[PDB]
């Protein structure tokens, strides 16, 4: 395979020390070392099974070895490396309760927001307290699909099936509500170096970028960008530059600051979507310009690479092109959804009814 | 809880901008000169430079360049800080009172953006109609030059071109007009566009784009009766003005890049030119006549003039005076000769002028009084590299030129000399290996001895080296203390970087040693796979090699630690004994980090700072013979060093020019919130610091119970500012705080910045105010002001005199307090 980093690395840092040499080159340099390394995580570290398969992910934001996971059966499970104490668990009713959204609480580590197929967008804590209920349908077969939250500015935000979009502050004050798309809302985010204009992704086909205080007359949008098939995930940059958005057919487009409208790269990858597999979610490195995401065979999309397996796909952001590929056996399945630590130094996998781990292995020798 | 304050001890003296005009006067030549956060007014006579002003800002000046607005009777300043404060100042100047006007402030930050790899540049249209600014790859930021836009209020044009190298105004334009070049996967090329304020959009260029040279790196907009764009390359110059095309490529600028330009004459006839190497060139546009009347460019040709510090940029005075402002070098006056001298060049220096930047390592010794410390600093870069020793009675600075880039020092008393790693350039020779460009203090020691190791010259691949590869030869140098003459150098081993250096005793063994961290560099690997650790002993006027250690990786950072060798090797923390047989052994390792490139210590204790990880702490346990994590601070940071304050708190710098401080968490209650450090100060330095290390050059009062601030370690700079922190109680801090704030409510801010937002932690991950330091400089700032504004600063101010209750303050105590202050560095 390709991997064949090249450079003269310590000078440069010293350049950096001598003022010669700009960030830029440092960060690009430093985030070839980081793939470097990468290369060494091929040893997966940890897998974790448990019942109905996966849907949802997120990370601890302080700590790199905790995690939380959702299921398929609003079953959910956290889970810290290097513990050994057997993690902690909670059940829901296992048939048509499927947790879909799922980020942590800024504020109260020991609690979660969740958004289910019950109809309960809800704050919870992993000991199973029901804290608050933030929304509700009022009728079955009308469920959430989408869920994210935002501390700059203390919000919460989810979507539905149908749809409209709902915004609620940390304390209730609701004043949302209105509808965005004709159909089920996927994926959902806000930026994290703004706070006031939000970023939708629906099976429309469609993908929208929203200013939350501005807008309120149905649709008074401020950028709304086409596509060719419908939309499993659109999702902001840490810098607030850059939106990545996946597709379900075969596709990824990287969208910039500068002419929303227009794309800056098309980023060709195989993710098809699937009924009873769990949607597929790229993902941004939180401190490099990178991308990763989870391969999908199709023998009919036009592969460059003549060997076509599942695997984790990496690649660079600004440049189109890809950078590394992981791959062990025993772990056939199809990792989904793909998120790394927040910390940058450990990676998370959820694949059907499992999950996995692939830290870096060294400690050749004891004292 | 952890309370510190940092103060500047001596400030930037680096240049990185420079321009010439007529802005304290009509009639007056001025001279205004950028370092960093400094800016200094000079009026420029036939002898010299006379100074007029110097004031600070609160901000990194990344652009300054003087227009004169329609109407206006003498040149306005605009000036860019590196957090996108951008103002229009005047000069107004009435008797002894000199005063910094702001015409005009405004914040240009975009709420997203990435900024650009050759960072902001910023221009001004020599017809004042508007100021662009490139700050974001794919934008180009547009300022209206209307009056009423005092607030810079400003619009963006999409760039088709995402990767800008330069761009300029054009002059002789109907329009405004940018030219620049640009980068894309078919090469580079030129091209131009008109600006439109009426349709705040591009419009196609008066002239169409034009190929260019692979490496074209610089723009030179030429002004009238030329008009049209000089484009500067690595091997070529290109002249473009319509249907007119003229390129030359002339052997001689080959060998070094040239990197800066400067206009001499108005007409555009003659420019100065200076490269990597500090040659200085002419470039002369021959002109030709026609019937309309216009001039057009005959042929372009190349002079070297002679050679300069290693410009960083050039103004040319009057009567073929140029100052040449360096950051990695002394800056200069010049004179320019119209006949050569006996070596044929025609450039005389007439004054220099001291900068200590980059300081890459700096140790205090107390080289001629007990008690009375002096700073060595490793200063420069090539041929303008030294060192530099600096002690008070305001400061008196020893140079001594080296020619070569320093990287590291040591005292090492028992042998009464310095030990210095060095670095130095060569080039391939004729017939052979490779040849320096000249002398230096490896070269010209009173002997020398090569690097004979044969550690792993047996099982070793050698990898190539490709016929025209340029090299870089490390030395460690022992300098005497009392004369500073080089009285040895050892080379290290081919392609062997030299990177650590410390000197020390290890375990029972009397004898002081150097011991060097080195790095096997080859081009083509992400990350080093072979390194040394040199254990070395100074008798008898040369290094004897007395054991050695060969490891897998870059052995960035060494300690003595209890008689035991502590070493950072990529990403690994390994401590070692000094065996019997005079041999490292391995005692133990730490692998949790991703690479390890700071360290110091206290104790048993043990704070590592990581490249991105950014620190953890570490406590070797001697009664477990192993390291235990204690804590780490999951915040991620890119260091540039660290610091121990105490066994508590731990000082951090990285790469965005920010400070911050960590402290165990006093509030935790489990084993794995212990493992948390919090992040407990933050504070926008504005530096970039690569070294921090304990000690003071102010004379030290023995028995000074009772002061406001306790300890001193201090920092150096690329800018070759030195900076000092120090440790406060939550009192000092109080009333420190308090006095900011009213400072801040009085101070004159140029460019109207406030000082929270300049302070303000700033990554592109996070902006958030400064916390847990107080700005020594601030404090300072209130003995300059006139006694009415002191009265005002302190009114309804309660302090606490000495021992007692506290009461009303008057200016007489804050002076008294802050004098007392002034005199810790």
């Amino acid at each position: 395979q390709i991997l064949p980093p090249c450079r003269s690395i310590v000078r440069t840092l010293h350049q950096h020390k001598l003022g010669r040499a700009s960030w830029p080159s440092v960060q690009q340099g430093l985030q070839q070392s980081f793939l470097h390394t990468l290369d060494s995580y091929r040893i997966l570290q940890k897998a974790a099974p448990f019942d109905r398969r996966a849907t949802s992910l997120a990370w601890h934001p302080t700590h790199p070895s905790t995690v939380a996971v959702g299921s398929k059966g609003g079953d959910i499970m956290l889970w810290n490396f290097g513990i050994k104490d057997k993690p902690t668990f909670i059940k829901g009713i296992g048939a048509g309760g499927s947790i879909t959204g799922l980020k942590f609480n800024p504020l109260n580590t020991n609690q979660f927001y969740a958004s289910s197929m019950e109809g309960t967008t809800r704050l919870q804590d992993f000991k199973g307290n029901i804290l608050r209920v933030f929304a509700s349908s009022d009728t079955i077969n009308i469920w959430f699909c989408s869920l994210d939250v935002s501390a700059s500015s203390r919000m919460v935000v989810t979507g539905d099936n149908v749809g409209n979009v709902i915004l609620l502050n940390m304390d209730g004050k609701e004043l949302w509500n209105l509808r965005m798309h004709k159909k089920k809302v996927t994926h959902v985010a806000l930026n994290p170096c703004c706070d006031w204009f939000l970023a939708t992704a629906s099976v429309d086909q469609t993908v929208k970028i929203w200013d939350l205080r501005q807008v309120r007359g149905k649709a008074s949008f401020l950028y709304s960008l086409p596509h060719r098939h419908p939309v499993n995930a659109a999702c902001f940059s840490p810098d607030g530059a850059r939106l990545l958005t996946t597709d379900q057919k075969s596709e990824i487009r990287v969208y910039s600051a500068s002419q929303w409208d227009c794309p800056l790269g098309l980023i060709p990858h195989p993710h098809r979507h699937f009924q009873h597999l769990t949607p597929i979610k790229a993902a941004w490195h939180p401190r490099y310009n990178l991308i990763v995401v989870g391969r999908y065979p199709d023998p009919n999309f036009k592969s460059c690479t003549p060997y076509e397996l599942r695997t984790i796909d990496v690649f660079d952001g600004n440049s189109g092109k890809m950078m590394c590929q992981l791959y062990d056996p025993e772990s056939s399945g199809i990792s989904s959804l793909n998120e790394f630590n927040p910390m940058g130094d450990t990676l998370a996998s959820a694949m059907g009814y499992h999950i996995l781990i692939w830290s870096q292995e060294e400690a050749r020798t004891r004292k | 809880m952890s309370y510190n304050y940092v103060v500047t001890a001596q400030k930037p003296t680096a240049v990185n901008g420079c321009v010439t005009g007529h802005f304290t006067s009509a009639e007056d030549l001025n001279l205004l000169i950028a370092k960093n956060t400094r800016l200094e007014i000079y009026v420029v006579t036939a002898e010299g430079l006379r100074p007029v002003k110097e004031v600070g800002m609160y901000g990194k000046i990344a652009v300054m360049e003087l227009f004169r607005p329609k109407g206006e009777s003498k040149d306005l300043l605009f000036i860019l800080t590196a957090k996108y404060n951008a103002c229009i100042l005047e000069y107004k100047q009435s008797g002894e009172s000199i005063d910094i006007i702001t015409r005009a402030h405004g914040n240009v930050q975009d709420r997203i953006g990435r900024p650009s790899e050759t960072g902001i540049i910023g221009i001004i249209d020599p017809e004042c109609r508007m100021i662009g600014l490139r700050l974001y790859d794919g934008l180009f930021k547009v300022i209206p030059l209307d009056r009423d836009n005092k607030e810079l209020k400003a619009f963006n044009i999409r760039l088709e071109e995402l990767h800008v190298i330069d761009v300029k105004f054009l002059y002789g334009c109907q329009a405004p007009t940018i030219c620049f070049v640009y980068q894309d996967p078919q090469g580079r090329h030129v091209k131009t566009y008109e600006v439109s304020l009426r349709e705040k959009e591009f419009n196609k260029g008066p002239w169409k784009q034009e190929n260019v040279e692979a490496e074209a790196s610089m723009v030179i907009a030429v002004p009238e009766p030329f008009g049209g764009a000089i484009i500067i390359g690595q091997e070529s110059i290109t002249y473009h003005n319509g249907d007119k095309y003229l390129a030359i490529a002339p052997p001689i600028i080959k060998q070094s890049t040239i990197v800066c330009h400067n206009r001499v004459d108005p007409n555009g006839s003659r420019y100065l030119l200076g490269d990597m190497e500090g040659r200085l060139f002419m470039l002369l546009l021959e002109k030709e006549e026609q019937m309309d009347g216009t001039v057009t460019l005959k042929d372009l040709r190349v002079e070297l003039l002679g050679e300069t510090s290693i410009a960083e940029c050039l103004t040319y005075l009057d009567n073929g005076v140029v100052f040449v402002g360096s950051r990695l070098g002394d800056s200069q006056l010049v004179k320019l000769n119209v006949d050569s001298n006996e070596q044929g060049s025609y450039v005389v220096a007439m004054e220099t002028f001291t900068n200590l930047g980059p300081i890459v390592d700096m140790c205090v010794v107390d080289l001629e009084r007990q008690g009375q410390g002096q700073l060595v600093t490793c200063s420069g870069a090539f041929k303008e590299g030294s060192l530099r020793i600096i002690r008070n009675g305001k400061l008196h600075i020893r140079t001594v030129p080296l020619y070569e880039s320093p990287r590291k020092i040591c005292y090492q008393e028992v042998s009464q000399c310095f030990g210095v790693l060095s670095s130095r350039i060569e080039v391939q020779d004729t017939s052979g290996g490779t040849t320096a460009l000249r002398p230096s203090a490896s070269t010209q020691a009173l002997s020398s001895s090569v690097s004979s190791s044969k550690l792993f010259s047996s099982s070793t691949a050698p990898h190539e080296t490709s016929f025209g590869e340029e090299v870089e030869v490390h030395n460690l140098l022992i300098i005497d203390q009392h004369t500073f003459e080089v009285l040895h150098a050892h080379q290290f081993l081919q392609n062997e970087y030299a990177l650590s250096l410390v000197s020390c005793k290890l375990g029972k063994d009397p004898n002081t040693y150097f011991i060097v961290g080195t790095a096997m560099v080859y081009p083509e690997e992400a990350e080093p796979k072979q390194g040394r650790i040199v254990v070395f002993q100074y008798s008898d006027g040369k290094l004897q090699t007395v054991a050695e250690k060969e490891v897998k990786g870059a052995v960035y950072s060494m300690v003595e630690f209890n008689g035991k060798l502590l070493a950072s090797i990529n990403s690994t923390v390994r401590l070692y004994e000094w065996t019997t047989e005079k041999e490292l052994r391995t005692e133990c390792n730490h692998y949790n980090n991703i690479m390890a490139l700071y360290l110091k210590t206290k104790g048993d204790f043990i704070l590592v700072g990581d490249l991105m990880r950014s620190v953890l702490l570490l406590a070797y346990k001697p009664m477990e013979g192993n390291f235990e994590e204690i804590a780490r601070d999951f915040n991620p940071n890119w260091m540039s060093a660290v610091e121990i304050l105490d066994d508590d708190n731990f000082l951090g710098a990285e790469n965005a020019f920010n400070l911050f401080v960590c402290q165990k968490d006093s509030a935790a209650t489990t084993d794995e919130e212990r493992q948390h450090l919090q992040e407990v100060g933050l504070f926008h330095l504005g530096e970039f610091v690569n070294v921090f290390c304990h000690g003071s050059l102010v004379m030290q009062n023995l028995g000074e119970t009772s002061t406001p601030t306790q300890g001193s370690v201090l920092f150096g700079t690329v800018n070759g500012m030195i900076g000092l922190v120090t440790s406060l109680s939550e009192s000092w801090y109080n009333l420190l705080l308090d006095m900011q704030n009213r400072l801040n409510k009085v101070i004159k801010s140029v460019g109207k910045i406030e000082h929270s937002f300049w302070r303000s932690f700033h990554t592109e991950r996070k902006t958030e105010p400064a916390t847990g330091f107080i700005d020594g400089d601030l404090i300072e700032s209130f003995l300059d002001i006139s006694r009415p504004k002191m009265q005002e600063v302190v009114a309804n101010l309660q302090y606490d005199d000495g021992s007692g209750m506290k009461r009303e303050a008057t200016a007489d105590d804050l002076i008294k307090v802050v004098e007392e202050l002034t005199r810790i560095h």
